[PDB]
């Protein structure tokens, strides 16, 4: 059986094993020894109640955009990393006594329980293909609806209160979103950030000498033309504070930050004098910098994100819906608080990241093999191996949930994801009948990522139009059009 | 109460308006008279391109 | 070529239908077995003390006695 | 009915087999096949069109 | 003193029952359609009378010679 | 070309005895025999005068005598207790403490 | 906070005693007898008497039941055991000795405990 064949190679399997300990070893020192100097301090943070860590990507999940690493070797360290976690019940009977080997036995028993070093290939996307179609696509087949059930009843909430709890806007969104398994028609991506509706408007305060900005499209236009510039800095930093007091101006002018009008945060006004303290008609006492003048408006170099999720928010999923991503995800789930599965759902959000930008530094989607790319959309999860898709699809797939998982929210990815895993059984053996029509084929062309797109009214939904009917669209399109070509 | 008992799907129809009209439009008016007048000579010039 | 999201069915798909359907009128069997021995239950019952009863019956459970 | 009556009659026969009503059904698949046909024969005298022209 | 809601069996919406089967060809077994099974006793009636004399009497015998 | 296990039609026809039940069904069809045969009418008689009649048997003539004795005259003497404890000279024929 | 939230007519009420009435009106109408067989002892003024004429409706009821018209007459022969048994022990005679030393459930017996 399985468990000796896998006992015959468990003495080739510990070399090999302490092999791949020594690489994640000498790749984690050169990875942290990049991040140590590279990139920003992402405090922790407690829920609303306080009492637990929350996370989320835009603060926690850093992409090293410069990485001299290659995207294999970065495969071999996450999926290490995962062999990491494998290895756990080897401390079983150090914990149990030497009745504790029916344990590792039961994890010898199926291949898919087990790392690298027990399998026969040798390169590790084979190796990995190998292990999602033997234990991964299944594991995840068996999870995917009913998590899209749980995210679903998420949003429009339990006994009968949709009336109460869901918006009237998205509701098209929603549906095309959820229940495209009934009409076998594509989704749009813009479709599914629609959702964000849901959400409040996510906000980014600099810390200042003097007073927090908000952070608009112009600000950042003007960092990042600083930025390319490359001018000395004495005059880089007074340009960014000329257009640091410039916003402070714009949004004092607006009114104030957005901030202040919103339900559960807020900025304090001045401080109060309460009795004898206050003097005549000067009820409050201004803060120290308020001596300080304007023109000496800097940046403190600290940032507050802020993503306003009133109904999105990981920390108000539960219990059940946590535990589910990461079971969706082939990610430890078992035995542990949300706080700490929210943890590893965002570092493996920050491996795609990583992964995404290596691939485009490699030269895209197309420079990768076929297998590869399986690969890649098996750890994204929006491929089940019994589909058997084209390239173009795979392509195209991938560029969807790569500017999907860009905008940093893990509710509308795993509403995306979700949708691709609804496979049904026919009772009978003649229906279905076999197809006429080809396998469906697509392109990166064919996915809408330049173009905005209103939320359908509900009841009054719009036909698809293709990005080549727009106009311009062959100098839109260029780069792709250049890269398919070539 | 009774909408499980109905049919109203030929009363709600989905509608047959074209976006690219409103998507046209929008360029049109981004877009100034001059530039029109260009690509009715980009069109023609790519004609006699097309001729020669 | 096969339709898309299609597939065969497997162990963890769970039982089908008709299965279901005799898992769930097992106890509407079984009703008619457990109410006429509820009856017989209590009909065929005996006190077990009286005024003159000099012992009671006890049942060791682990047989410790 | 009848003269100071009125009555309810009720058959009294075992029914071997259903009976049967044709309440036709509403789908919207015919259309839409025909419409992509109306499409199809649009695009395909489009496409005659076009290669009389360019070649004649 | 109960809402319309308690009344009529629905907040909102009012569900489709599935009806009853039928089995054509074939009488409907129910807990109420088991006459056209089983009748009352009718066969026997005239042996219920001579075996009921009989026990009657026999009992008796025995009754009277075992208390004798 | 049915993939599943096919019931058969009187298999169903013979579930649908069991399944096809309603609540009245089962409430008065078996609540008749046990509100008669049961703790109020009947069987709680029965057994609850049991209890006065043994009582007032072993304080007047004893369990063991009472053992004793013939059957015909053990049913006497129960008799004439239950006609004791029905009476309830001492309560002022009333059936309370 | 300030929802505004519209009424809902499912949470009103005037359904519930309607439907009560109505259950009570199928009830009566089965009250409905025809002249033939008819007799009701009224009261010594010449008036009905008020179980008198619903006792009709209750016996239809009982005509259409299956089991509890033929077990629930089975408590009732022990109602005639009672009325003939209470009469025997009215007046049944018994020893004066046994009566002293064992009264059935009086008070202040040391051997009952009070
Ligand atoms: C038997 C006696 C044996 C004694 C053994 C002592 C020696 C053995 C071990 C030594 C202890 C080592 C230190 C340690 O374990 O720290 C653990 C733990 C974490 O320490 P930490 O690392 O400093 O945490 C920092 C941050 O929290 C870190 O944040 P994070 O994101 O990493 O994860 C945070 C997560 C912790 O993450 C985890 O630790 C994972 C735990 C699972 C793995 C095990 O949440 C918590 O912090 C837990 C705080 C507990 C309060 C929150 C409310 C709990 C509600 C419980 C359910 C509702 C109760 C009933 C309601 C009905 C009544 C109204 O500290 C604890 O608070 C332990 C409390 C354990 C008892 C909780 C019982 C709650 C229910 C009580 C009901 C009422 C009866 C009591 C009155
Ligand atoms: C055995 C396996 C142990 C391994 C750990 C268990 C699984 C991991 C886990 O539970 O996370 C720890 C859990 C974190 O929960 P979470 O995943 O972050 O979910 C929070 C979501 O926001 C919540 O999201 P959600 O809404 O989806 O989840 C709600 C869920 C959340 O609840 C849970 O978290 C349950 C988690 C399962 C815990 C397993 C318990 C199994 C017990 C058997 C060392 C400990 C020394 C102290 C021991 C004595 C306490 O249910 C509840 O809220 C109710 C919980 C309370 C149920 C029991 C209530 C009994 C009431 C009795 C009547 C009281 C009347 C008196 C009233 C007085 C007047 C006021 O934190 C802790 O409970 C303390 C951590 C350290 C000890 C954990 C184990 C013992 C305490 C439980
Ligand atoms: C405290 C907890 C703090 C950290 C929580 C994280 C954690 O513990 O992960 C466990 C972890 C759960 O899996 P995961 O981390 O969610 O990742 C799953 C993968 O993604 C793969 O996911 P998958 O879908 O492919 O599933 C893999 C499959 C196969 O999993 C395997 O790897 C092979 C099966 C290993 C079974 C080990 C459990 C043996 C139980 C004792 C049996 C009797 C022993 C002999 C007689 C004594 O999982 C299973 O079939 C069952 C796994 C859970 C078994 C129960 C483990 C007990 C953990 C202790 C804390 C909870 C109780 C409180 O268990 C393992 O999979 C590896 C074995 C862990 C050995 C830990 C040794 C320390 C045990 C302390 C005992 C405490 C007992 C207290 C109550 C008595
Ligand atoms: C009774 C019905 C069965 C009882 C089952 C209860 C399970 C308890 C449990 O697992 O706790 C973990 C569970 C949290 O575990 P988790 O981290 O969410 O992970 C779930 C398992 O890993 C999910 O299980 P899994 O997918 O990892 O499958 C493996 C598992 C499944 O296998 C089994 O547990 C049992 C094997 C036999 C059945 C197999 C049928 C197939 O076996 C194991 O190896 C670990 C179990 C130990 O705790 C609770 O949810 C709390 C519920 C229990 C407390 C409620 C209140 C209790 C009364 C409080 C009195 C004082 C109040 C004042
Ligand atoms: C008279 C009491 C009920 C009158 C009205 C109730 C009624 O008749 O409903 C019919 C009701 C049910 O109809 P069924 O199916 O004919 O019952 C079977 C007869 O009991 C089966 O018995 P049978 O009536 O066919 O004949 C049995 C025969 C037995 O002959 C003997 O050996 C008795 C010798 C006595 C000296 O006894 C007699 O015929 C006359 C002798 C007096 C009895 O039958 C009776 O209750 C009358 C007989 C009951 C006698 C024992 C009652 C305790
Ligand atoms: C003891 C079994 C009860 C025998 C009742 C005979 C019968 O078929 O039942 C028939 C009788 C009455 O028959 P009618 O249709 O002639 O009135 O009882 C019933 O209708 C329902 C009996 C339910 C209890 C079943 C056990
Ligand atoms: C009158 C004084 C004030 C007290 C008022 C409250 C009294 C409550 C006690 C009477 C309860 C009657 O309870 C009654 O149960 C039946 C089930 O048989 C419910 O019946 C409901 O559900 C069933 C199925 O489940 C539906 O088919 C039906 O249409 C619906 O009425 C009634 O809606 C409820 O009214
Ligand atoms: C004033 O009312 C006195 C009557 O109360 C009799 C109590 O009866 C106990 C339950 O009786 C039933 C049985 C069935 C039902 C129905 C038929 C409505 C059950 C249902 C809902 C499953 C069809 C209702 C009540
Ligand atoms: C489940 O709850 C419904 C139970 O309702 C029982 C109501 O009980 C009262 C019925 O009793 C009567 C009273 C009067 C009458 C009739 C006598 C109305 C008067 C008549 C026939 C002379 C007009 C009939 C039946």
């Amino acid at each position: 059986t399985a468990v000796v064949k896998n006992l015959a190679k468990l003495p080739a399997a510990t070399s090999q094993i302490l092999t791949n300990v020594s690489k994640l070893q000498t790749f984690h020192g050169l990875l942290e020894e990049r991040r140590d100097k590279y990139a920003p301090l992402a405090y922790h943070t407690y829920d609303n109640l306080k009492q637990k860590t929350t996370w989320h990507p835009i603060a926690h999940a850093w992409v090293d955009e410069g990485l001299p690493v290659s995207k294999k070797e970065y495969n071999e360290y996450c999926w290490l990393k995962k062999d990491m976690q494998r290895l756990l019940p080897l401390a079983s009977p150090f914990v149990f006594g030497i009745y504790g080997i029916l344990p590792l036995a039961v994890w010898l028993s199926n291949d898919g329980y087990l790392p690298s070093a027990f399998s026969s290939k040798k390169d590790i996307v084979s190796k990995k293909l190998e292990w999602y179609s033997s234990y991964g696509d299944d594991l995840r087949q068996q999870v995917g609806p009913m998590l899209q059930h749980r995210l679903k009843r998420h949003l429009r909430g339990t006994l009968n209160n949709e009336h109460r709890l869901m918006l009237d806007e998205v509701t098209e969104s929603y549906k095309e979103i959820f229940y495209s398994h009934y009409t076998g028609q594509l989704r749009d991506v813009r479709k599914c950030a629609h959702l964000r509706l849901y959400d409040g408007t996510s906000t980014v305060l600099l810390l200042t000498n003097k007073e927090p900005v908000e952070l608009t499209s112009e600000l950042l236009q003007k960092w990042n033309a600083i930025k390319a510039a490359k001018l000395s800095p004495e005059e880089e930093k007074k340009a960014r504070n000329e257009a640091l007091i410039e916003a402070y101006k714009e949004q004092e002018l607006h009114g104030g930050p957005h901030v202040k009008h919103m339900q559960g945060y807020g900025i304090p006004a001045d401080t109060p004098l309460l009795g004898e303290n206050a003097k005549g008609d000067q009820y409050t006492q201004p803060p120290e910098s308020a001596s300080i003048p304007l023109e000496q408006l800097e940046w403190t170099g600290d940032t507050v994100f802020i993503p306003a999720e009133y109904r999105t928010e990981m920390e108000d999923w539960g219990r059940e819906l946590t535990k589910l991503a990461n079971q969706f995800l082939l990610l430890p789930w078992r035995f542990v608080s949300n706080a700490w599965n929210q943890r590893r759902l965002v570092s493996w959000f920050e491996e795609i990241l990583q992964e995404d930008a290596l691939i485009a530094k490699e030269g895209g989607v197309q420079a990768l093999s076929d297998d590869e790319l399986k690969v890649a959309l098996l750890d994204r999860a929006v491929i089940r191996c019994d589909e058997e898709l084209t390239r173009g699809d795979m392509e195209a797939r991938y560029k969807e949930i790569s500017w999907l998982m860009s905008l940093r929210n893990p509710f509308i990815v795993l509403a995306w994801q979700t949708g691709y895993y609804r496979s049904t059984y026919s009772p009978e053996d003649d229906l279905p009948e076999a197809s006429i029509l080809p396998k469906l084929n697509r392109t990166v062309l064919d996915v809408d990522v330049h173009n905005e797109l209103a939320p359908d009214h509900p009841e009054k939904p719009l036909p698809r139009v293709h990005p080549a009917l727009y106009p311009n669209s062959h100098l839109a399109l260029a780069k792709e059009v250049a890269v398919l070509a070539k | 109460e009774e909408c499980m008992f109905k049919d109203t799907r030929l009363d709600v129809l989905p509608p047959q308006v074209n976006p690219l009209n409103a998507i046209l439009a929008q360029h049109t008016a981004q877009t100034p008279v001059h530039r029109s007048l260009e690509k009715r000579l980009w069109t023609e010039v790519r004609a006699t391109a097309v001729s020669e | 070529v096969p339709v898309a999201n299609f597939r065969p069915k497997k162990p963890w798909d769970g039982p089908w239908g008709i299965q279901i359907s005799q898992k769930k009128d097992r106890p509407f069997i079984a009703m008619w077995i457990l109410f006429p021995l509820l009856l017989v239950d209590h009909l065929t019952r005996e006190y077990y003390a009286y005024w003159h009863s000099s012992k009671v019956p006890v049942t060791d459970v682990f047989g410790d006695f | 009915l009848m003269n100071g009556l009125k009555m309810r009659m009720f058959s009294l026969a075992r029914q071997q087999a259903p009976k049967i009503v044709h309440k036709p059904v509403l789908s919207p698949i015919p259309e839409h096949l025909r419409l992509v046909k109306n499409v199809a024969q649009v695009q395909i005298d489009m496409l005659k069109l076009l290669n009389a022209q360019a070649a004649k | 003193p109960l809402p319309n809601a308690v009344v009529q069996g629905y907040t909102s919406v009012r569900g489709p029952k599935r009806p009853l089967d039928h089995f054509y060809g074939r009488t409907p077994l129910n807990i109420d359609t088991l006459w056209h099974w089983v009748k009352f006793p009718h066969r026997y009636d005239n042996l219920r009378f001579a075996v009921c004399f009989w026990a009657f009497l026999v009992s008796a015998h025995f009754a009277n010679k075992k208390q004798r | 070309a049915p993939l599943y296990p096919v019931l058969s039609q009187a298999s169903l026809y013979k579930r649908h005895f069991f399944k096809n039940i309603k609540l009245f069904h089962v409430v008065f069809y078996v609540g008749a025999p046990c509100v008669t045969f049961g703790t109020a009418a009947w069987s709680g008689s029965n057994r609850n005068s049991r209890e006065a009649i043994f009582m007032v048997i072993e304080e007047r003539h004893g369990w063991d005598n009472f053992k004793k004795l013939s059957s015909h005259q053990q049913g006497v003497i129960m008799q004439e207790a239950a006609q004791e404890s029905l009476l309830a000279r001492n309560k002022g024929e009333l059936h309370l403490p | 906070a300030a929802p505004a939230e519209k009424p809902d007519p499912a949470l009103d009420a005037t359904k519930a005693l309607p439907k009560a009435l109505e259950e009570v009106e199928f009830f009566q109408s089965y009250a409905v007898r025809r002249k033939t067989g008819f007799h009701l002892f009224n009261r010594a003024t010449g008036s009905p008497t008020i179980v008198g004429p619903m006792f009709y409706n209750l016996y239809n009821f009982v005509r259409i039941g299956r089991v509890s018209k033929y077990v629930c007459w089975l408590s009732l022969p022990l109602v005639f055991q009672r009325m003939w048994m209470k009469n025997r022990a009215t007046g049944m005679e018994y020893d004066i000795d046994l009566e002293n030393y064992a009264p059935f459930e009086a008070k202040k017996n040391p051997m009952h405990g009070h």
